[PDB]
């Protein structure tokens, strides 16, 4: 449970890594987007 | 024959050399590091080090087979650093010099303002609407 | 509190003119003063302090010296940040003499 | 993701292995087949009609359902 | 001159030898046989070396082994550095009466 | 070991003579100790695991002399057993000292591990004694019938045909003195004794509550005359903390063979709690510690004041008197405070009026009720 | 200013508009007219682009 | 079978032109030179390079890890899925598009036009309404790496 | 104090309390056998057995788990037989 939540840091710091230029796109699909962290919600 | 000797010590500190933390000396000649393999040991100091640098936490480098302490090496947690400027804010001036005072020059030059004897600045307030 | 137990009890109410003396003295022998203080109307004029702000007292009119650029402190910084010291002004009609008067 | 049998010093590769997923996994499997027939099952002829229609047809023929064109559930 | 070359000399000689590993001992068990535990090597028993000198070997001494055969070798200072409880305690704090007031 | 019990307390000759008598020995220990083979079998085993020898832990036994063994890498070993080793100390789970080179098991190391209850195991019981605790007589022969007697003197009950009795429930206000007598019954017989007080056995994870209790009593078992004080099973008592509870009660009455060992609980709310953890077949001796009468309090003022030095003038009688509305451990506040107060005027030998004021602060330490 | 933006787009209308829109409104306006340019697959934005961004986002 | 495998590692600070701060793999931390004649620009803080297990010498800076598990994460058969296949998701099919195909297919609009193009789209609903449906979609529609 | 004080001295003098390890009876064991089977036998190593490779059950190339260390392409001592292993089995193996 604790891995998860390292993790979960993880991508969000390669996430915010994101420069203008990467032609890098990506997709995130869920059933519950409820129980989803309100950190990924931010723009 | 001091200087083979002396090449000889040089030629100690040569590479491939394993790098460990430093931990607190013993004596003049030895001292605790504990390798980057995970373990610890008990090793001799090469006298040629300078102590001031061993610092508690130094980088240190060892030979690799023997451990021998030989070398001493040279010393952001995410997109915590916002990467964005003065520059790129629309022109909120007087907010810029509120907060720039508030806490740009207390970041800076704090030891001056502890010369002060004030516990230099600790927390400032932003309120307004969103966005 | 059941007299098995812990033993003892100490109050500490609000410092009075005396302890305001001791506590501006104690908090102000870091900050450079000047000629011409008079702190003890500075105490008078706080009345019922709880301790610690006075330590504000002393950091408001410290801010009042830094944010002009001046390493020194005044009896005027002081009175001014005694005025920011008191938010005890916000209680106004609500409960200040009904209900809980 | 291969599995390859390497030499155990040189670590050149001198093998291809068949790839292992787990203990529990190979566990899973029944070796033993069990004897109990569908006669021996009572009442239940609808039930067993639709678990043998569709699990044992896609096994079996896979041809009435593909000159049909569905997906077999 | 001779001096220095002689003080080079037996350093590289000693700088052969190696680690010698770092422990903590748990329990003495007799002259000649003590236990001690080390980096996830772990805990062994080891004889000590002609220092002999055990009853100043207490629990948690930080004492050093051999790299080889462990052979108990000298104490070593202690490991204090009580972080855990320094996130905490307050050792002996700074607070004197003087800057109490009232 | 500990030096023997001074009993003159007063600063007198017959003290120091005590003390002189056990300088005296220890002197002559001193002397001795200062005023000063078997290599065949050295030679033979002492060498054959020849230093270093390493530590690692016993998993299974699968010949006469073959085992595996596991250390601290992690690793496992299949390897022999040399006969030395005594096989009735070796189990799973033993720590296992191995030859360095081909890991031959070479002798059991004493259990270090298990540390909770380790600590747990008090053996600091001689602060107490039945000397120390007063007026509790009809108590202190319940205890002493049920929980100490058996241990001391299993005889009669194995001739009788008696199961003895092995779990019993002490109740009563705070400070009547249940915990003093359960400390008390630990050292008059010196089976070693355990403490666990209640809420510390609720713990947050799924398994300490039960696990804890279970290793408690595996512990108390391998001691074998032991006794085990539950203080304040009211909070386990009155899902999970139930499931607890279910466990503490088969340990007391499930199956195997508990053995020797001893249970005594004690609570301060027994009315409240489930009529499952006071099992009648299991817990057949409830002790009430009701609050103390005269002749007690006047025994608990007694032993308290005994080690303190007294003033001509106290009227210890007039102490007592009221209503009974103070327990020993009320009574050993008023006695510290009593002495607080002959402190404070200087005088280091207490008087009548201390008490007085002592008491009359302590009662005043009671109540809230305005009407 | 890092977008392109066309010479008839007229950003005083809506600095006088009475809707009391924020500064992340100012950006998700821009954004968003920039979108509406990249649909028509115009390479600049027009004034079309700022209008339809600035109703279509708000309240 | 001569040949001898190489250590794998990451590398770190140039001490030296010579003397570099390799990484192994779930290893120590040394400190190395590279062999004679590699490049020594190119070895900068995250280069994967092989070593020479006597030496632990720099040689072969190796591009960089696929870590197979990627691999599989990438060269995974999305099926033939088109846009005329999913139905009735149209408005959300042309956002789709809109931020994920089109700032990829035409990022000179949004170089041109200065926007920076949203990073990734969020997709949710109840269970079995398309969105595995739409990516699967898009995975096989647009040629690029999956 | 002085018998405290040498009550220390005297738990000096008396030095560390010996701890043991269980040597049996004396004359219960050793006998050449313990140290000649000491020096004659193998400290196994213990491992799982996994996906018995059986190419041509001719060579059968058992793989082994040996947990914490690695895993291995094996084969069979002299003594043992195919029938005797089977996939899983906990198997023993050589430290070298
Ligand atoms: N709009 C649609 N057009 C055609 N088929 C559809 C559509 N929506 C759903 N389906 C069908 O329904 C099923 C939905 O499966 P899919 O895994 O794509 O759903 P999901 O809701 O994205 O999944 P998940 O529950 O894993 O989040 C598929 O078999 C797909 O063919
Ligand atoms: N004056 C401004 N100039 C430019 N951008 C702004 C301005 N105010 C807000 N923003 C936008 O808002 C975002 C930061 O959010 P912010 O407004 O600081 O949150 P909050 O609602 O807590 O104030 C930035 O991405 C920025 O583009
Ligand atoms: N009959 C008694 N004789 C002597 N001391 C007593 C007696 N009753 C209570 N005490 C005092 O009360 C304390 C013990 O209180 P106790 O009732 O054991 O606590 P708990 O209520 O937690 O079990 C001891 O310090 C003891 O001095
Ligand atoms: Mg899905």
């Amino acid at each position: 449970d604790r891995e998860i939540q390292r993790t979960l840091m993880e991508l969000l710091n390669q996430m915010d890594g994101f420069d203008t230029l990467h032609r890098v796109k990506m997709i995130m699909a869920t059933n519950r987007p409820d129980t989803l962290d309100p950190a990924l919600l931010r723009p | 024959e001091f200087l083979h000797a002396q090449e000889e010590v040089k030629r100690i500190q040569s590479i491939p050399l394993v790098i460990g933390q430093f931990l607190e000396a013993v004596d003049q000649n030895t001292a605790i590091v504990g390798s980057t393999t995970g373990s610890n040991y008990y090793v001799r100091i090469l006298s040629t080090i300078d102590r001031e640098l061993l610092k508690p936490n130094a980088s240190v480098a060892l030979h690799k087979h023997s451990n021998a302490l030989v070398d001493v090496l040279p010393p952001l947690t995410s997109d915590q650093k916002p990467d964005v400027m003065y520059a790129d804010i629309g022109g909120m001036d007087i907010q810029k010099q509120e907060v720039r005072e508030a806490v740009e020059l207390p970041l800076t030059h704090f030891e001056l303002y502890k010369q002060i004897g004030i516990d230099p600045p600790r927390g400032v307030l932003m309120y307004g609407p969103p966005g | 509190l059941r007299p098995g137990r812990i033993d003892r009890k100490i109050e500490f109410p609000p410092p009075n003119e005396e302890a305001r003396l001791d506590i501006l003295k104690i908090h102000s022998r870091k900050m450079n003063l000047t000629r011409g203080i008079n702190l003890r109307k500075i105490a008078e004029l706080m009345p019922g302090a709880s301790g610690a702000e006075v330590k504000g007292v002393c950091t408001e009119a410290g801010m009042y010296a830094l944010r002009e650029r001046r390493v020194h402190v005044t009896q005027e910084d002081f009175e001014m940040a005694v005025a920011k010291v008191m938010q005890k002004d916000s209680e106004k009609n609500m409960s200040i003499k009904k209900l809980w008067k | 993701g291969d599995l390859v049998g390497v030499n155990k010093d040189s670590y050149l590769i001198l093998e291809t292995l068949p790839t292992e997923y787990d203990s529990r996994v190979k566990a899973m499997e029944v070796d033993e087949r069990p004897t109990e027939q569908y006669s021996d099952i009572g009442g239940l002829d609808k039930q067993i009609q639709e678990l043998v229609e569709a699990i044992v047809l896609p096994m079996n023929h896979k041809e009435k359902f593909e000159n049909l064109g569905i997906q077999p559930p | 001159l001779n001096a220095k070359v002689r003080l080079l000399r037996e350093e590289l000689q000693l700088l052969q030898e190696q680690g010698s590993y770092v422990g903590e001992v748990v329990r003495a068990m007799d002259k000649k046989k003590v236990l001690v535990k080390v980096h996830p090597e772990g805990k062994f028993v080891v004889d000590v070396d002609k220092n002999i000198d055990i009853n100043d070997v207490t629990p948690n001494c930080r004492v050093a082994l051999r790299n080889d055969s462990y052979t108990l070798h000298k104490i070593l200072p202690n490991k204090v550095d009580p972080l855990v409880s320094l996130m905490m305690v307050e050792k002996v704090p700074d607070s004197t009466y003087e800057m109490i007031g009232g | 070991s500990k030096l023997p019990l001074v009993t003159p307390h007063t600063q007198c000759r017959l003290k120091l003579l005590k003390l002189e008598r056990i300088k005296d020995y220890l002197l002559m220990e001193e002397e001795f100790i200062r005023n000063q083979k078997q290599e065949e079998e050295r030679s033979k085993v002492d060498d054959l695991r020849g230093t270093p020898m390493s530590v690692g832990t016993l998993e299974e036994i699968i010949d006469d002399n073959h085992a595996i063994v596991s250390t601290s890498v992690g690793s496992e070993h299949y390897v022999s057993i040399l006969s030395f080793v005594d096989k009735d100390l070796l189990e799973p789970g033993c720590s296992v000292l191995l030859n360095h080179k081909v890991h031959a098991v070479i002798g059991v190391l004493m259990d270090d591990t298990d540390p909770l209850v380790t600590v747990m195991k008090v053996e600091k019981a001689p602060q107490e004694t039945y000397a120390d605790i007063g007026g509790l007589d009809n108590q202190i022969q319940e205890i002493k019938e049920s929980v100490e007697l058996p241990l001391t003197h299993p005889e009669y009950y194995e001739e009788m045909g008696i199961k003895p009795p092995k779990g019993v429930i002490l109740y009563g206000p705070p400070g009547t003195g249940k915990t003093l007598l359960a400390k008390a019954v630990a050292n008059q017989t010196s089976a070693t004794f355990l403490r666990v007080v209640g809420s510390e056995l609720i713990q947050k994870y799924l398994g300490d509550g039960p696990k804890l209790v279970r290793e408690l009593f595996r512990v108390a078992e391998e001691h074998a005359p032991s006794i085990v004080f539950i203080d304040e099973i009211d909070a386990i008592g009155t899902r999970e903390i139930q499931r607890t509870m279910l466990e503490l009660l088969n340990q007391l009455d499930g199956f195997d063979s508990r053995g020797d060992v001893k249970v005594i609980m004690a609570t301060n709310r027994i009315e409240t709690l489930d009529p499952a953890l006071i099992r009648p077949g299991r817990i057949d001796r409830k002790i009430e510690f009701p609050l103390p009468d005269e002749k007690t309090k006047k025994r608990i003022f007694q032993i308290h004041t005994s080690r303190m030095t007294l003033a001509d003038d106290v009227t210890l009688d007039d102490l007592i008197m009221a209503k009974d509305d103070l327990s020993g451990a009320d009574i050993k506040a008023i006695c510290t405070e009593a002495g607080l107060m002959a402190l404070r005027e200087r005088r280091m030998k207490v008087t009548n009026e201390d008490f007085k004021k002592s008491k009359e602060n302590v009662l005043y330490k009671k109540q809230e009720g305005t009407p | 200013s890092k977008m392109n933006l066309s010479e008839e787009v007229d950003l005083e209308d809506y600095v006088a508009r009475p809707d009391k829109i924020s500064g992340a409104d100012i950006n998700s306006i821009c954004q968003e007219s920039g979108m509406l340019a990249v649909r028509e697959n115009r390479y600049i934005v027009l004034a079309k682009d700022f209008e339809k961004a600035y109703k279509t986002v708000i309240k | 079978l001569q040949s001898v495998g190489q250590i794998v590692g990451e590398v770190l600070k140039q001490l030296t032109e010579e003397k570099f701060i390799v990484k192994a793999t779930n290893g120590p931390r040394y400190v190395v030179g590279c062999r004679r004649q590699l490049d020594k620009s190119k070895l900068k803080p995250g280069t994967r390079v092989a070593l020479d297990m006597t030496t632990l010498t720099i040689m072969r800076y190796l591009p960089r890890e696929v870590d197979p598990l990627v691999y599989n994460m990438s060269h995974e058969d999305p099926g033939n899925v088109s846009y005329s296949e999913i139905g009735g998701l149209s408005e959300q099919i042309r956002e789709l598009r809109e931020v994920i195909e089109l700032p990829l297919t035409n990022p000179e609009l949004f170089q041109r036009v200065g926007i920076i193009p949203p990073k990734g789209c969020l997709l949710y609903g109840p269970p079995g309404t398309g969105k595995t449906l739409l990516a699967r979609a898009v995975a096989s529609q647009l040629d690029c790496n999956f | 104090d002085d018998i405290q004080q040498l009550l220390k001295k005297i738990n000096e003098l008396t030095g560390i309390k010996e701890s043991d390890t269980g040597l049996a009876p004396p004359a219960l064991w050793d006998l050449a056998a313990d140290k000649q089977t000491l020096q004659s036998e193998q400290p196994l190593q213990v491992a799982r057995c996994t996906k018995i490779i059986n190419a041509d059950s001719e060579d059968p190339k058992y793989i082994i788990n040996v947990k914490q260390f690695a895993k291995f392409v094996v084969d069979l001592s002299d003594q043992v037989a195919p029938t005797d292993i089977e996939e899983g089995m906990r198997v023993g193996v050589d430290r070298n």
